[PDB]
RNA sequence: AUAUAUUUAUUAAUAUAUUAUCUAUAUUAGUUUAUAUUUUAAUUAUUAUCAUAGUAGAU
RNA sequence: UGCUGACAUGAGUAACGAAAAAAAGGUAUAAACCUUUUCACCUAAAACAUAAGGUUUAACUAUAAAAGUACGGCCCCUAAUUAAAUUGAAUAUAAAUAUAUUUAAGAUGGGAUAAUCUAUAUUAAUAUUUAUCUUAAAAUAUAUAAUUAUAUUAUAUAUUAUAUAUUUAUAUAAUAUAAACUAAUAAAGAUCAGGAAAAUUAAUGUAUACCGUAAUGUAGACCGACUCAGGUAUGUAAGUAGAGAAUAUGAAGGUGAAUUAGAUAAUUAAAGGGAAGGAACUCGGCAAAGAUAGCUCAUAAGUUAGUCAAUAAAGAGUAAUAAGAACAAAGUUGUACAACUGUUUACU
C-alpha cells in the first residue's frame, strides 16, 4: 500500500496528477541525449580547443 | 610498462623513508554529497582505497564514487615519525571496520536517529559521519602516541606533532576534546590551513607546500 | 620553473596580498547591470565558511566573482554552480502543462565565516507567520472539495 | 508476438524527423507549418 | 508555497489567457471565488478591472 | 449466460431482502462488563478494560529512549547550523496527518 | 558436475618456511581500540566578524525586516525623471547599484517570505518595482543625454 | 575485554553476566585461495533452514 | 442495431493481477506506514554501478558541487547520409524539381600530457576474425657429462648489497604460492583479403567557460489502455563445488506485494504416490513414465571415406552391491518428400 490513506483504487496514480499531456514543450539542459548541449547564454568567452578544451578570451 | 605507482600498494615506514616523498602525515578527506570520510597516505586517493575502506555498503553508508569535485581535504596529520604515521593510518582504518561491520550496533546508538528512526539526513548528507571521523582521528591518536612515548631526548629533540583542519569549526570544543594531558605533552598543536587561493581547485599545490613547511630540515 | 598551477596560486596571494582582485577583470565592461542574487539559507551540507545564491540563469561563475568583489567587496575563492531542473505543473488538469522555471544557483567559499540570523518568533514579525496562509489554503481546499452533504460537517481551518 | 509498443522514445529521432528546423527548412515542411498556424495551433511542432 | 514561479515569467500564453478572461464568463469565476473565502474578507461589491 | 430480460424491482427486492438468511441478525448476546461495568459482548473481553490494563503494562515496562550524550551538549545556535530545518513533501506531510485516516475505537454504552 | 565419482582436488603448493619472505611489516592496528561517541563541530571556535560583507544582504542585521521597520509608501516617491537630469554620471552611477544592493534585499526577503510563509503581502515586491521604476528612469535620462 | 560482589595488593585472582573467535602486510598488474607474519581469534555436543515433502525406507 | 446526457438490470455477483510471514513499540488510533527481533525469497539477481525514456516520481524548495590527470558532453576530424547552400549560360525538366562538382552539417567511431602529477593557446622558421602449438634450453624426481618423466616459456615490484651525476634516478647480482583474468610488442593459419579524416622546432602565454551529475533504470518511477506475469542496451555479479556464467546453498544487499481472516464440500488448475495388469486408451503412445556415469576405454552394418553413421546401440574401469539433492543426459527400424545448415504465413 503505497499510500496507507488509500486502501482501495481511486484511479490515484503512482505519482503525479495525469499520465498524459502535451510533448510538444520547448527542450531544456536536463533532458534529452548525452550528446545534446543547449546552454544558457553564461559563456560567450573563449574559443575551444582542438584538442577539446578551453581557452579564457 | 609501470602498471604499479605509489599508491597502489600500502606503503610502510621503509618505503616512505627510503623514498621520502612527503613527510610522515596522514590526509583525511571527506565526501561533499554522503558526507564521508576517507582515510589517505598520501596527497592523492584511487578507487583501491574507497574499496578498501567501504567494505559494508548499504541505503545508509552507500559507497562512494571517486569523482573528485566532491572530495576535500578536512584534516591532514603530521607525526614526528613515520612509524607513528603508519600506525595511526592502521587505528583509523580499523575503527572504520569496526564501525562498520564489527561493533555496528554499539555505533548505532551512539549516532543521531530522526523520527522514523534512521540515521539523520538532509538529502544524502549525514553530518554523523565526518563528526565519527573526528572522533576516531582523536582516539587512533591517542593510542598511537601512548605506545611510544620516549620523554626524554634520545638524539635530538622531536618535531612537535601537529594537526591542520580547513577551519577551525569542524573540529569539537578544545576544551572537552583534544585536552587530554597526554597530548599536551607532545605539544599537539591544533592549526588551520592555509586559506588563500582557491582551496579545492588548488589543493595538490596547498598540500605539497604545506608539506615542505611540515619538513622544516 | 614552476608548474601552470603554482604560478595561479600565486597570482591569487599577490592580489590579496595588494589589496587588489585576486582573479583577472574582463575588458567587456558592464556599467550598469541590473543582475540580482539572492542569498539562500545553509544547508546540512554546508560549513559555515561557504554561501548560496540564487544567481540569473545567464551568469557565469566568473561573473558571481566579479559582482561579490566590486560590489560588496566579498571574495570568493572557490564558486560552484547547480543548475535545477523543472517538474511540469498544471494549476488544472485542463490547461496545458509547462515546465516550472529553471533556477541557477552557485555557492562560494569564503575567508571570514558567517553565521545568519535568527528568525523571528511568531509574536513580532506579521510577515513571518506561516499559519495565516496554511490555514487559508486549507480552508480553501476544504470548501472546494465539499460536494454534498459534507457542506454541514464542521471545518478544521 | 505481443504489440502496442510501436512508439519506442528516442529525443533524437524525435527532433529530427518532426521538430520545427525538421520542417522549417523544407518547402513540404514549411506548408504543414504554416497551416497549422493558420488553424490557430498553440503548438506548431515538436 | 514554494513555486519558484515569482523568479521568472513561465507560461506567458497560459497566464495571459487566464488573466485576461472574457467578460462575459466572469459570474463563472466569481462565483469560484465567493465560495472559497472566508466572510470576514468579502465585500458584497463588483470588482473592477 | 446472460440476462434476457431486465430484472423488475419486485424480483430484485425479494431475491436480497426476502430470505433470513441475507439479512443481518439481532445481536442477542450482551452483557455486563464485570470491571468496566459497561456493555460488552458475551464469552468475549471488554477492550476498554483490556485496553486499559495494556497501557499499564506499557508504562510500566518500556524502553528508555536511547538519547545520545552528544547531542544534549549543543546549543541553539548549534543545532541550527548543524542541523537546519528541511521541508516536506506532499506524501510526507499528508502521512504525519494520522487523525484523517486512522480513529481510535469509541467507548461502549453503560448498561445498567 | 560433482558426481559421486568425483574425486577431492589436489591442495595448493605451500612454499617452504626456509623460502618464505619476511612480510615489509611486522606491527599493526592496536587491540585495544574502543569506540567513542561523535563529537560535533562547535561554532565557540569561529569568530564570524560584525563587518562580514554578507551583511550588506540583510536590513539592520534583521532575518526579515517587519511591518513596522520596512518603510511607509506614504513617506516615499521614486525620483523623477527632470531630477535625474541634474546629476552627474558619477552621482547616477552610485544610484544605481545603491538601487541594486537593496533590491538585492528585497528580493532575498521576498522569495523567503513566499517560499516558505507563502504570504501575498507583496509589500518587499511594490518596493522593489518602485526601485526598478527609478533605475530605468536613469536609464533614460543617460541615453538622452548623450 | 567490560561490569558487579569476594580474596589479595588501582594491579592480579575467584564467582556471576555480557560481548567476540575478527582484523592487517607479504608471495611482480586485478580477484579467489593457500602459507608465513600481528592479535585471543577454540573445539565438541545438539538443533535449524534450502535443494519437488531435496531424496530412499518405514508409518 | 438513431445522436447526446442522466439512471437502472447483470450485482453487491466475477474480480482485487506469479508471492511468507509473526510478535512488541510508535499508537488504551493500524493486517496495509515507521522501528527492533524471528522466519522466508531473490542472490552470473528481485544486489551494486550505468545508458535511453519519463507527469522530479528522489533521502525535496535550505534540493542533485568538475581545468584535467578512466569524466562524459562541449571542441578538432570524418562514415552511412542530408542540404530553398555554391557552379549571356554546370546539365535536365510544364511548375514543383532532379542530376554532377564543391562547401556545410552529421556518432553509433578516432583525438598527445599526466601522482615523481600535466598544460591544449599566439607568433616565426623548416589495427577483420583467430591460437600461443612442436623442438630447444635452463630447473626438478628416479636412475648413470649420456637417458626417462615433469611446472615454466615474454613484461607487470618489493627487499637486500654494490657502481655511476650526487639521501634523488639508472644499472648490476640474489630472494619471493597456485588457479582464473586484464593491456602491449613480440611470433603466425585461413580466405570471407579486413573504415574515413584532422608535422617539428624557437620564443611568449595559462587567473582554468557552458551543460550533464538526484532517484527509477530486468521496472510501482520507461513502451505496452492498468502501480499490466509482455518488450527494454552494458560491467561486476562473496564464498563452497564443479569443465562450466550449468546445477545446490547463500556472505553482503535488497525484498516479502491496494486485499485480509476461517473449512478447504462438489468441481477446476499445478504437483506427489499408487496394488494386479501394461496401450487393452486413443483418429493416432496426445499426455505422462522411462536415464546404471557427467570422466577414461570400446564402438557394427551401410557409405559420397567424412569417428558421416556416432554422444552408434549393447559393454567395460573408478567406492555402488537396498535407497536417499539439483542440473546435463530419453532406444531401434522400414517407407514417402527434400540433398544437407537455413527462410516463411507478427497473432490458427
Ligand atoms: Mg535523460
Ligand atoms: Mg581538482
Ligand atoms: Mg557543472
Ligand atoms: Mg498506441
Ligand atoms: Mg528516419
Ligand atoms: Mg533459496
Ligand atoms: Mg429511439
Ligand atoms: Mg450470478
Ligand atoms: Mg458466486
Ligand atoms: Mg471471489
Ligand atoms: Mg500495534
Ligand atoms: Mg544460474
Ligand atoms: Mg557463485
Ligand atoms: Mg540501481
Ligand atoms: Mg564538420
Ligand atoms: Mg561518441
Ligand atoms: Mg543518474
Ligand atoms: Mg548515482
Ligand atoms: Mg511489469
Ligand atoms: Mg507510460
Ligand atoms: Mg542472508
Ligand atoms: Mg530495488
Ligand atoms: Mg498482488
Ligand atoms: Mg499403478
Ligand atoms: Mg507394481
Ligand atoms: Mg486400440
Ligand atoms: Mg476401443
Ligand atoms: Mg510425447
Ligand atoms: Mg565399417
Ligand atoms: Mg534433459
Ligand atoms: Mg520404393
Ligand atoms: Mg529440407
Ligand atoms: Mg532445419
Ligand atoms: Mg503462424
Amino acid at each position: 500500500l503505497t499510500r496507507p490513506w488509500k486502501k482501495y483504487r481511486d484511479g490515484e496514480l503512482f505519482y503525479g496528477l495525469s499520465k498524459v499531456g502535451n510533448k510538444r514543450v520547448p527542450l531544456t539542459t536536463k533532458q534529452g541525449n548525452k550528446t545534446m548541449y543547449k546552454g544558457t547564454r553564461a559563456s560567450g568567452i573563449g574559443r575551444h580547443t582542438k584538442f577539446g578544451g578551453y581557452v579564457i578570451n | 610498462m609501470k602498471v604499479n605507482h605509489s599508491i597502489s600498494r600500502f606503503r610502510p615506514a621503509s618505503w616512505f623513508e627510503k623514498t621520502k616523498i612527503i613527510p610522515p602525515q596522514v590526509y583525511i578527506f571527506r565526501n561533499l554529497e554522503y558526507g564521508q570520510v576517507l582515510y589517505s597516505q598520501f596527497p592523492n586517493f584511487s578507487q583501491t582505497q574507497v574499496d578498501k575502506l567501504f567494505v559494508r555498503p548499504n541505503w545508509s553508508n552507500r559507497k562512494p564514487s571517486l569523482r573528485r569535485d566532491i572530495w576535500k581535504c578536512m584534516c591532514v596529520v603530521n607525526l614526528q615519525n613515520y612509524k607513528q604515521s603508519v600506525h595511526l593510518y592502521q587505528n583509523l582504518c580499523r575503527l572504520r571496520y569496526l564501525r562498520d561491520v564489527a561493533q555496528r550496533k554499539e555505533s548505532d546508538k551512539l549516532r543521531k536517529k530522526d523520527s522514523n528512526g534512521h540515521v539523520w539526513y538532509s538529502g544524502q548528507y549525514r553530518p554523523t559521519y565526518c563528526q565519527e571521523a573526528v572522533a576516531d582521528l582523536r582516539e587512533s591518536l591517542l593510542k598511537v602516541f601512548e605506545n611510544a612515548t620516549p620523554a626524554e631526548k634520545q638524539t635530538v629533540p622531536a618535531k612537535k606533532p601537529s594537526i591542520y583542519w580547513e577551519d577551525p569549526w569542524r573540529m569539537g570544543d578544545k576544551d572537552k576534546h583534544w585536552n587530554y594531558d597526554v597530548f599536551n605533552a607532545l605539544g599537539l598543536e591544533h592549526k588551520l590551513i592555509q586559506r588563500v587561493g582557491n582551496i579545492a581547485r588548488e589543493e595538490s599545490v596547498i598540500l605539497k607546500e604545506l608539506a615542505k613547511l611540515e619538513s622544516h630540515p | 620553473d614552476i608548474n601552470v598551477s603554482e604560478k595561479i596560486y600565486k597570482w591569487t596571494k599577490a592580489g590579496i596580498e595588494q589589496g587588489k582582485e585576486h582573479f583577472k577583470v574582463g575588458g567587456n565592461k558592464v556599467y550598469f547591470p541590473k543582475a540580482r542574487i539572492i542569498l539562500l539559507r545553509p544547508n546540512a551540507k554546508h560549513t559555515p565558511y561557504q554561501a548560496k545564491f540564487i544567481v540569473p540563469k545567464s551568469f557565469n561563475k566568473l561573473d558571481l566573482r566579479d559582482y561579490l568583489y566590486h560590489i560588496y567587496g566579498l571574495r570568493a575563492m572557490n564558486i560552484t554552480t547547480q543548475l535545477l531542473h523543472g517538474k511540469f505543473n498544471r494549476m488544472n488538469l485542463q490547461t496545458t502543462r509547462f515546465r516550472e522555471p529553471q533556477i541557477k544557483k552557485m555557492t562560494i567559499e569564503m575567508e571570514e565565516p558567517f553565521i545568519w540570523p535568527e528568525e523571528p518568533r511568531p509574536d513580532e514579525n506579521s510577515f513571518w507567520d506561516s499559519t495565516t496562509p496554511d490555514n487559508m489554503e486549507k480552508y480553501r481546499e476544504e470548501r472546494l472539495n465539499c460536494l454534498g452533504s459534507d457542506a454541514n460537517k464542521p471545518g478544521t481551518a | 508476438k505481443s504489440r502496442g509498443n510501436t512508439y519506442q522514445p528516442s529525443t533524437l529521432k524525435r527532433k529530427r524527423t518532426f521538430g520545427f528546423l525538421a520542417r522549417a527548412k523544407s518547402k513540404q515542411g514549411s506548408k504543414i507549418l504554416k497551416r497549422r498556424k493558420l488553424k490557430g495551433r498553440w503548438f506548431l511542432s515538436h | 508555497s514554494g513555486s519558484y514561479q515569482h523568479l521568472s515569467n513561465v507560461g506567458s500564453r497560459v497566464m495571459k489567457r487566464l488573466g485576461n478572461r472574457p467578460k462575459n464568463f466572469l459570474p463563472h469565476s466569481e462565483k469560484f471565488i465567493k465560495k472559497s473565502t472566508p466572510e470576514f474578507m468579502k465585500s458584497d461589491l463588483k470588482e473592477v478591472d | 449466460a446472460v440476462p434476457k430480460k431486465k430484472v423488475s424491482h419486485q424480483k430484485k427486492r425479494q431475491k436480497l431482502y426476502g430470505p433470513g438468511k441475507k439479512q443481518l441478525k439481532m445481536i442477542h448476546h450482551l452483557n455486563k462488563c464485570p470491571s468496566c461495568g459497561h456493555y460488552k459482548r458475551a464469552n468475549t473481553l471488554c477492550m476498554y478494560c483490556v485496553g486499559q490494563i495494556s497501557h499499564i503494562w506499557k508504562t510500566h515496562t518500556a524502553k528508555e529512549e536511547i538519547k545520545p550524550r552528544q547531542e544534549e551538549e549543543l546549543s541553539e545556535l548549534d543545532q541550527r547550523v548543524l542541523y537546519p530545518g528541511r521541508r516536506d513533501t506532499k506524501y510526507t506531510k499528508d502521512l504525519k496527518d494520522k487523525d484523517n485516516y486512522l480513529e481510535r475505537r469509541v467507548r461502549t454504552l453503560k448498561k445498567d | 558436475a560433482r558426481t559421486k565419482f568425483t574425486k577431492p582436488k589436489p591442495k595448493q603448493p605451500v612454499l617452504p618456511k626456509d623460502k618464505i619472505r619476511p612480510p615489509t611489516q611486522l606491527t599493526h592496528h592496536s587491540n585495544n581500540l574502543r569506540i567513542t561517541e561523535p563529537i560535533p563541530p562547535t561554532t565557540s571556535n569561529l569568530r564570524c566578524p560584525d563587518d562580514h560583507p554578507l551583511w550588506q544582504f540583510f536590513s539592520n542585521k534583521k532575518f526579515i525586516r517587519s511591518a513596522d521597520d520596512l518603510p511607509p509608501s506614504s513617506h516615499i516617491r521614486p525620483w523623477s525623471i527632470p531630477e535625474l537630469r541634474h546629476k552627474s554620471f558619477n552621482d547616477l552611477h552610485s544610484l544605481w547599484y545603491n538601487c541594486l544592493r537593496e533590491q538585492n534585499v528585497l528580493a532575498r526577503e521576498n522569495h523567503l517570505l513566499k517560499n516558505i510563509v507563502g504570504s501575498t503581502h507583496d509589500e518587499f515586491s511594490e518596493l522593489s518595482n518602485s526601485i526598478r521604476t527609478t533605475m530605468w528612469q536613469i536609464r533614460h535620462v543617460l541615453n538622452e543625454r548623450e
